[PDB]
RNA sequence: UAAACGAUGCCUACGCUGUUGUGGUUAUGAGCACGGCAGAAGAGAAAUCUAGUAGGGCUUUGGGGAGAGUACGCGCGCAA
């Protein structure tokens, strides 16, 4: 039986969608279908902020962040646990998840 | 461990609510008073009774518990209802009001001291 | 008899089983805007009900009288 | 209230050939009538073919545990032979209170709590 | 035309403070009847009052139809809203509810102290949503106040008006009581007694009450 | 494109089953126009309005508590007069009312009007 | 032995008094809540059939747990019908259940003439249709002396409500008893309630007799509590 | 040749509400074409709804599992 009124999948009106690949297995997966997970990582962990505030040569200083995009298969996200297996009825909640440090 | 359980709490709860004119922060006055007011064979139910009245009465006391109706409070919560302030919005017959309530006012003709809202 | 009640919104016949149906009785204004001793009376359906369209139809039937 | 008398009511029953679900109904509405609080009544052994069975029935309040059980409960057993084998056949019933002590018990069990009314 | 006791000048002013006509944003096409036009500013609707008057006219003389006014049931269970229901049904002689409405408590003979309705009134029908439910299974006609938000499917008589704030409860409830009295001939005019009633009716919280309490005596 | 006199029929069905009491039908032909005219006749709808728009035609109808049902029938059978009443027990609720209507040299006329003219025809439609 | 009726509800207090007759109750369609109002006015006439027993299992740990399942009719000849299911430990039991569902899902149920109104009425008015299910009956009216042309299951309902002729058709799993009861049951309650061409000038209008007889009812309220 | 799938043929009808898009036009109130979403009422064995109402027109197509989409003949293809 039909388990998702969306197939599991965000396609509508189209035909065919671009692939990319999976960051834990590098199985392709379509665009419109792969799990998503946003990063942004400062280059210096917290735990050394307090020497740096002594290290650096400016009067001040910005650390510096790095910025990341991330994709997962079904298979990966569930084993990683960004993702959980949910009730008939929670199955149908949506809600905008944390961007992760 | 040490939980009252659901035959304990509901007679607490009967004689908080109808004897609180004789109990106080004491467990010792208040184990005399349920050997009078209750029917309790058991040494170790009535010491879990006391306990637990003790317990309630200083929460009803300390700003309150809901769901729980004490005679008393009843009437003074009436009298404190039962009171207007001076200040009032009513009796000022001048108005300020928006524009669409000036033109149902203009399609009625509703006589009065409406004015526009500044805004 | 047992088969003579009809709806005055829906202009057919109540059957006896119909949990939400209902009667709808109204006194009549006096001179000077008082009260007095007839009455209206409206035998209404339940599935204008489940609808929700009794609110608009009876405000019209009032008008209409 | 004596399980020793409705059980010989039960084992005279099945040698008048009577089935069993009949039987006990009628002793269950004696017992209950009588006054007693609950009762139960087990049949036990070939009492519809080859392969035995055992048949329990309940009604109001019954006790099983502590020392409750040794004052307000009355027990009594018996046996039936018939062509097949033997049938067994187990009474209990929980006697009433009573003020004079005859029935029952003069005192209510030791864990019912009883709040007086107010005047 | 509906024959409808005369509106008067100093009621009509009354609830226009008391906020009564403005709506909220979105709109339903069982109330569209009642609009007359949106605020510019606000995207608020505002109530048509010639309406209103008329609506309130036909709750209130249906109330007059029901004999030993006990059987009549209102109900509201809401705080900021509460101490209204319990005047209103003595200046009528109706039975209330105030907590959580018991779910079966009009169906079930086993749970106590609810009678069988013969007519239920409701506030702010998006709670005591069990309430319009259950009246259904009892014949009983339904009469609520209700908001251009919200829609209900077996309410008779929907009464239009705001039921999201203290000022216009209070509002409601105190003019369809006086309305009732009159119809019956208990009261001579409306506008005898404005102020104090409505103010009577209108909640207010604890902290207030302490204060107005400390004015009182020291003015005592 | 869609029958006109199967239009109709659903128009005015969908209609009384949402209980409005006025409908707007918006193509209209001459057998349709003879159509509600039998309707009106019988007393199932009360009035009856005609748009002269040059653009087909549309019809305003007034709708009686009386209609229950009516339909076309497609294609629209031969049959001899032993043949109506074949027609009439498939179609019709009871034998003691209703109309089936059936087109003719004299006019559309109805089961009964068939025996008293003593004509078959061609089978258009019912209503009850 | 038997125990007294002390009536729970409203409609129950006229009833015992006397103030009402069994066509009021159903021409105003007033529920009824106390299968003591059925018995007040026809327990010397109620016959019931018995439709079918079945047994049905639920799977635990210890094994399957199980209980009897009973649907019957019970009927006058004359005018009345109703259907009701119960399930209990024991096929007494679940007669005693089933027999309270009946009662309060009683009907009166309209008959009619194949052709002219000579004589008394003898099949239902009008065709029509039921559905419950995967099954669906039709009914039809057929001329007087014809007799019940129907299935095992329906033919009883027919003649406890007192039909003499019908033709009848059936399409799904007739098998279901339930099912083939329920539906048949609903195909003449729809036949009752067709919207006939008098039926309009037939109208009549009336108080509800629970608001007609407030005061009787206002002193009972007195009486009780004194 | 594909799980070439929204597993839902093509024209043409009659049909409840709220919300959110894309492109033009606007008495600025709204419309027209192409969509998404959430209820309702009906429907259906249910799950659910491209599935509501209906003798409108035309084509394809199924008739308990297996053997079998296999044998023989024929048509296309370099072969597969
Ligand atoms: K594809
Ligand atoms: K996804
Ligand atoms: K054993
Ligand atoms: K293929
Ligand atoms: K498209
Ligand atoms: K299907
Ligand atoms: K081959
Ligand atoms: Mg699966
Ligand atoms: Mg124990
Ligand atoms: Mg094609
Ligand atoms: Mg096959
Ligand atoms: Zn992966």
């Amino acid at each position: 039986t039909k388990k998702r009124s969306n197939n599991g999948r965000s396609k509508k009106n189209r035909g065919h969608t671009r692939c990319v690949r999976c960051e834990h297995c590098s199985a392709m997966v379509p665009n419109d279908k792969a799990i998503k997970k946003f990063v942004v990582r400062s280059v210096i962990d917290a735990a050394s902020l307090d020497d740096l505030k002594i290290a650096t040569i400016y009067e001040e200083y910005e650390v510096p962040k790095s910025y990341y995009k991330l994709n997962y298969c079904v298979s990966c996200a569930v084993h990683i646990k960004l993702v959980r297996v949910r009730s008939r009825w929670e199955r149908k909640i949506r809600k905008e998840q944390r961007v992760s440090a | 461990g040490q939980i009252k359980g659901k035959s304990v709490r509901t007679a607490s709860k009967v004689i908080v609510e109808r004897y609180f004119n004789r109990l106080t922060n004491d467990f010792y006055d208040n184990r005399n008073v349920v050997i009078d007011v209750a029917e309790i064979r058991s040494k170790k139910l009535r010491n879990k009774v006391s306990g637990c009245v003790t317990k309630l009465y200083k929460r009803v006391k300390k700003n309150g518990v809901p769901g729980l109706y004490i005679k008393e409070h009843e009437e003074e919560r009436e009298k404190k209802e039962s009171f207007i302030p001076k200040i009032s919005i009513l009796d000022e017959d001048k108005v300020e009001v928006d524009e669409v309530t000036m033109e149902m006012i203009n399609q009625y003709e509703i006589n009065g001291d409406y004015v526009l809202a500044k805004k | 008899n047992s088969f003579q009640r009809v709806c005055d919104f829906s202009l057919k016949p109540i059957s006896s089983q119909d949990r939400s149906s209902v009667q709808i009785n109204m006194v009549q204004l006096d001179e000077r805007g008082r009260a007095t001793k007839d009455l209206m009376i409206f035998n209404v359906s339940g599935t204008v009900r489940k609808n929700g369209k009794i609110d608009s139809m009876l405000y019209e039937r009032i008008n209409e009288m | 209230l004596c399980p020793a008398i409705q059980a010989e009511f039960i084992r005279s029953k099945f040698e008048e050939n009577i089935p069993y679900r009949r039987s006990v109904v009628s002793a269950i509405k004696n017992i209950k009538s009588a006054g007693g609080q609950g009762c139960v009544i087990e049949v036990s052994g070939k009492l519809k073919g080859q392969r035995a069975r055992s048949v329990k029935t309940i009604d109001g309040k019954i006790i099983h545990a502590g020392q409750p059980k040794e004052e307000f409960m009355r027990y009594a057993t018996t046996s039936v032979l018939l062509k097949q084998g033997i049938i067994g056949i187990k009474v209990g019933i929980m006697l009433p209170q009573d003020d004079e002590g005859i029935k029952g018990p003069v005192y209510d069990m030791v864990d019912k709590i009883k709040v007086l009314p107010i005047k | 035309a509906v024959r409808v006791v005369p509106l008067s000048d100093k009621v009509a002013k009354a609830m226009v403070q008391c906020c009564c006509h403005l709506g909220g944003v979105t709109s339903s096409t069982s109330l569209k009847e009642y609009i007359f036009g949106k605020r510019e500013e606000d995207k608020v609707n505002i109530i048509d009052i010639k309406k209103m008057w008329e609506k309130l006219n036909l709750a209130a003389r249906m109330i007059c139809s029901i004999p030993n006014p006990k059987d009549i049931v209102v109900v509201s269970s809401k705080d900021f809203g509460r101490k209204a229901v319990i005047k209103f049904a003595e200046s009528i002689g109706a039975t209330a509810v105030t907590g959580r409405f018991i779910p079966g408590s009009f169906s079930n003979y086993e749970i106590k102290g609810v009678r069988e309705p013969r007519l239920v009134l409701v506030s702010d029908c998006f709670a005591d949503k069990q309430v319009v439910k259950e009246a259904s299974y009892v014949n009983a006609p339904c009469i609520a106040f209700c908001n251009t938000d919200n829609d209900i499917e077996f309410v008779d008589m929907v009464i239009p008006m705001n039921n999201r704030s203290q000022s216009a409860i209070g509002a409601g409830f105190c003019i369809l009581s006086k309305l009732v009295n009159y119809m019956k001939g208990n009261i001579d005019k409306v506008e005898d007694k404005l102020r104090d009633h409505i103010e009577l009716y209108t909640y207010r919280d604890s902290d207030e009450l302490e204060q107005l309490y400390q004015e009182q005596k020291i003015e005592e | 494109m869609m029958d006109k006199l199967a239009n109709l029929c659903i128009t005015i069905n969908n209609a009384n089953r949402a209980q409005k009491r006025s409908v707007v039908i918006r193509r209209i032909s001459k057998v349709c126009r003879l159509f509600l005219e039998s309707m009106q006749k019988h007393g199932y709808i009360t009035d009856i309005v005609y748009i002269d728009d040059h653009r087909e035609g549309k019809a305003v109808v007034g709708l009686s508590g009386r209609l229950n049902r009516c339909g076309a029938i497609c294609p629209r059978y031969d049959v001899e007069l032993k043949d109506v009443e074949r027609y009439r027990a498939n179609l019709l609720p009871s034998r003691g009312f209703g109309h089936l209507i059936v087109t003719s040299s004299k006019g559309l006329i109805d089961h009964r009007e068939c025996i008293q003219h003593n004509t078959g025809g061609k089978i258009l439609g019912y209503f009850y | 032995e038997e125990a007294e009726w002390f009536p729970k509800t409203s409609l129950g207090k006229l009833v015992k008094a006397g103030r009402i007759t069994l066509d009021e109750i159903f021409g105003h369609s007033l529920c009824i809540r106390e299968p003591e109002i059925i018995d007040y006015f026809l327990k010397a006439t109620l016959k019931e059939e018995v439709l079918v027993i079945k047994s049905v299992q639920k799977q635990t740990k210890a094994g399957q747990k199980t209980r009897m399942k009973v649907v019957l009719a019970l009927g006058d000849h004359n005018n009345y019908i109703g259907i009701g299911s119960g399930v209990a430990r024991d096929v007494v039991s679940a007669i005693n259940a089933a027999k309270v569902v009946a009662k309060c899902s009683m009907r009166p149920i309209k008959k009619g003439f194949w052709g002219n109104e000579i004589g008394e009425a003898h099949t239902v008015p009008v065709k029509a249709l039921g559905k419950c299910g995967s099954v669906k009956v039709q009914v039809t009216p057929a001329p007087k002396g014809t007799g019940l042309v129907a299935g095992g299951v329906s033919k009883t309902i027919f003649k406890l409500a007192g039909i003499k002729d019908i033709f009848t058709s059936s399409k799904g799993q007739t098998c279901t008893t339930e099912n083939f009861a329920r539906a048949s049951l609903y195909a003449i309650t729809n036949s009752t309630n067709f919207n006939m061409p008098n039926v309009i000038e037939e109208k009549v209008v009336e108080l509800n007799p629970i608001l007609k007889n407030a005061e009787f009812l206002i002193e009972q309220e007195q009486r009780d509590l004194r």
